[PDB]
């Protein structure tokens, strides 16, 4: 399940249909965030 | 979308933006970046744990819902965690 913080955040920005510009690869991003990223 | 109805059935659709005067991307930045630095960091660390515990779930959600994909990116950008040039490897 998603924590409430995430939920609110997903709602506060433009509708997902206004995002179809360049985008990012979910699978790369997740593996990137898990292993390669350390949130300050 | 059985994946969502099972795991993520309450996904927000986003706000309605009047893209005849304001661009989504600019709103996206002002939206996350008007928030106190603690938020972005709180979200991303919390999220980081969540996505490490659930790589399949997390990644597949980012696969289908792009607001989170870029919401994460923009928060990475605003804190300086990652730069645009670090996001293109993801792209």
């Amino acid at each position: 399940e998603l924590p409430t913080e995430v939920l609110d955040l997903l709602s506060v920005i433009p509708k997902r249909q206004y995002f179809n510009t360049n985008l990012l690869d979910a699978q790369k991003l997740v593996n990137f965030l898990n292993d390669q990223v350390e949130i300050p | 979308a059985n994946f969502l109805s099972q795991k993520f059935p309450e996904l927000p659709s986003g706000i309605d933006v009047n893209i005849n005067m304001t661009t989504p991307a600019m709103m996206i930045s002002s939206e996350l970046a008007k928030k106190p630095k603690e938020v972005q960091l709180k979200f991303l660390q919390k999220f980081q744990e969540w996505t490490r515990a659930h790589p399949e779930d997390a990644a597949s959600l980012l696969e289908l819902c792009p607001q989170l994909s870029f919401v994460t990116a923009e928060l990475l950008l605003t804190n300086g965690i990652c730069k645009v040039d670090d996001l293109i490897p993801l792209a």
